[PDB]
RNA sequence: CACAGGUCCCAGCUAGCCCGAAAGGGUUUGUACUGGGGCCGACGCCUGCCCAGUGCCGGUAUGUGAAGCCCGGGUACAACC
RNA sequence: GGGACCGCCAGUGGCGAAGGCGCCCGGCUGGAACGGGUCCGACGGUGAGGGCCGAAGGCCAGGGGAGCGAACCGGAUUAGAUACCCGGGUAGUCCUGGCUGUAAAGGAUGCGGGCUAGGUGUCGGGCGAGCUUCGAGCUCGCCCGGUGCCGUAGGGAAGCCGUUAAGCCCGCCGCCUGGGGAGUACGGCCGCAAGGCUGAAACUUAAAGGAAUUGGCGGGGGAGCACUACAAGGGGUGGAGCGUGCGGU
């Protein structure tokens, strides 16, 4: 067939937005760009913004590589911590869509633990 | 810039599922790309759109000059398909099953019922010693490749729920998730 | 790229810390995404068949 | 090593070039895979556990 | 003074510590529940703050830092700079 | 490679005297409901003393220690922060054998028996009827036993309870006699310790305490309104001399 397709994996919290895009096995990277280096103060590093920004860049250096079709896999921290993605998932992906790359499956890979270890902050959680 | 000295191989899928391309995969030598695992769905293997929801996994084995060949691993079915499977005022049944096949093959087999109602403890437990016989038939009747794919095909499940009719309607029935342990020798 | 231009066809409500950014959802007059239909924020008094010119058309403002 | 009462090592790993060892001060050292040792625990363990109590008992 | 008990430090073996000029040797027919080195000193309740000073340990980018080696001068060769 | 925990299904759901008890098969074992023209024949209820179990935490000894995390150490906030927030972290949380016997261990309601309108969910068993893909399947009604809600007579200060009584009766034990002092002092018993059980006086006080009503508040919720509120704007005051009115001398 002769198309080169990947993975682009998005690691998406309350603090920072993560796109890595990898080949179709995941065993080798081809570009990986986040929030931190794309804006400035700490507090705009998970915005859609800059998590559009990132998934641009990553986009430009997978096109370059010569990527054209990428299958999404969106993912919270999961564990013991949150289970929902961040707000930079669906503007991650749509800016991915922007970039000029072909979306093939969209599923989420949230690692949902069967009662596993004990979650952080105590028995009466954080309390601000 | 490493990524020049990078050389892109092949992906095959094992015979018995077509050996049709699955994509390319960029490597500098042929060994670290011996033991590479690429997940794909039966619908783009076969054709079919109905098997949408079903996962493979191919675990790479041997390099022919740019051809990987790959072996079957494992297979699981769709997150969002059980959750969607799964509903409040049902019952779920789970069989967990270590089995050997006829040539040799060690595998653990996960299989699912969803029932219309909520039903006892005794009917679940009827439900799984059901699932038990009929896979642990199946186990000692089929070999490896075929056995594989009658449980990807929804024959076993079909079976599963026809013998489990006796003790109460199904809303469904699936083998969820399979795994190869060990290899024969 | 200079903007592009997208005609109101609809307003939805007064939002904001003071009520002053009305949402409104407006259809692309030119462009790669002609004839689209999204939800945009609007600063300022805005009626029926306005044109705003959007610097870009990619992000869609959050429901009321 | 390992030869006094109430002592143990852990075989961890099987490497063709060495075998890691868990050794009783938590040290994991490797050995040759030829160098041969015994199965089982020393006998004889727990002698800390009484107290001497007695200056003569330390003398003896 | 010692003592049983407490606690700290070095050491995975050609180790740690020690005698000697060397060869060789003590701990060693030993192997961390062990060998060696300090302090307090049954038992009961406890042992708070301080690493700037001295000491010990780890790093040492950077400065200094002996001989040797290299370069230029000097010596028909060296000394010497 | 390791050590905890068994996600959704999960339910006013189920089992246990209570504390508590959720992955899956095999073995042992306790109790209860249902259906019995079955067996004995008052053998029953409650029980001062006494015995047994008993969350978490803590202790003794031996193992383990993944994640959490008292003490502690650092980073922040603050006038201060020995805290709330963030980064690490020992005991502990876990297994084997024992001690401790403490909880808002609360249905804040002790246990057995008889009686006093109904209605409506759900769990187990039994009976009858209708369907059925004949399923240990589905639907309806009735009896018994559990588990919720509404509710009539009646009860209560009221909140509310009302056949699962907090209603009228027949029994037994335990506990209370205004708020503090005070679960303190002394004495005794138990426990390795921490602690547990038992338990007063002098003196002081007019109230403490419960239910409910109206209002006033909340850095509670929801509707509204205001240029002596804001949002968008015009002009200013606050800085200088002076007019005038205050405070002070």
């Amino acid at each position: 067939k002769k198309e080169k397709w990947g993975i682009a994996h998005i690691y998406s919290s309350f603090n920072n937005t993560i796109i890595h895009i990898t080949d179709i096995t995941g065993a080798e990277t081809i570009s990986r760009w986040s929030g931190g280096m794309v804006v400035k103060a700490d507090r705009d590093e998970p915005s859609p913004y800059a998590a559009m920004l990132a998934a641009r860049r990553a986009a430009e250096e997978a096109l370059e590589k010569g990527i054209v079709g990428v299958h999404i896999r969106v993912r919270a921290p999961g564990g013991s911590k949150s289970k929902t993605p961040g707000p930079g998932a669906q503007a991650a992906i749509r800016a991915l869509a922007r970039a000029g790359l072909k979306i093939g499956r969209v599923e989420d890979v949230t690692p949902i633990p069967h009662d596993g270890t004990r979650p952080k902050g105590g028995r009466r959680g954080r309390r601000v | 810039d490493k990524w020049k000295l990078k050389q892109w191989y092949i992906i095959y899928a094992p015979d018995f599922f077509g050996g049709v391309e699955v994509g390319l995969t960029p490597a500098d030598d042929p060994e670290k790309v011996l033991n590479r695992v690429v997940e794909v769905t039966l619908k783009d293997v076969t054709g079919d759109f109905t098997k949408s929801h079903v996962k493979l996994y191919f675990q790479v084995y041997d390099v022919k000059g740019q051809n990987a060949y790959t072996k079957f691993k494992g297979m699981k079915l769709a997150r969002s398909y059980i959750r969607s499977l799964v509903r409040r005022k049902t019952t779920r049944i789970d069989g967990i099953f270590n089995i050997t096949t006829k040539d040799g093959y060690k595998l653990r087999v996960m299989a699912m019922a969803i029932a219309m109602r909520r039903i006892q403890t005794s009917q679940e437990r009827a439900i799984r010693k059901i699932m038990q016989e009929i896979i642990y038939k199946k186990a000692e009747e089929l070999n490896f490749k075929d056995f594989v794919l009658e449980s990807v095909n929804g024959k076993i499940a079909a079976e599963i729920a026809k013998e489990a009719k006796k003790i109460y309607p199904l809303r469904k029935a699936e083998i969820r998730k399979i795994k190869v342990l060990e290899e024969p020798q | 790229d200079e903007g592009y231009p997208a005609e109101v066809i609809e307003i939805i409500g007064r939002t904001g810390t003071t009520g002053d950014v009305t949402q409104v959802k407006v259809r692309i007059l030119e462009g790669r995404d002609k004839g689209r239909v999204i939800r945009r924020n609007v600063r300022g008094p805005v009626r029926i068949g306005d044109i705003l010119i959007l610097r870009e058309t990619e992000r869609e403002a959050r429901e009321i | 090593y390992v030869r006094a009462g109430g002592t143990y090592a852990l075989v961890v790993s099987r490497e063709p070039d060495k075998v890691i060892v868990q050794l009783p001060s938590g040290e994991l050292k490797a050995f040759n895979p030829m160098c041969r040792a015994t199965i089982g625990v020393v006998a004889g363990g727990g002698r800390l556990e009484k107290p001497l109590v007695k200056a003569g008992k330390a003398y003896y």
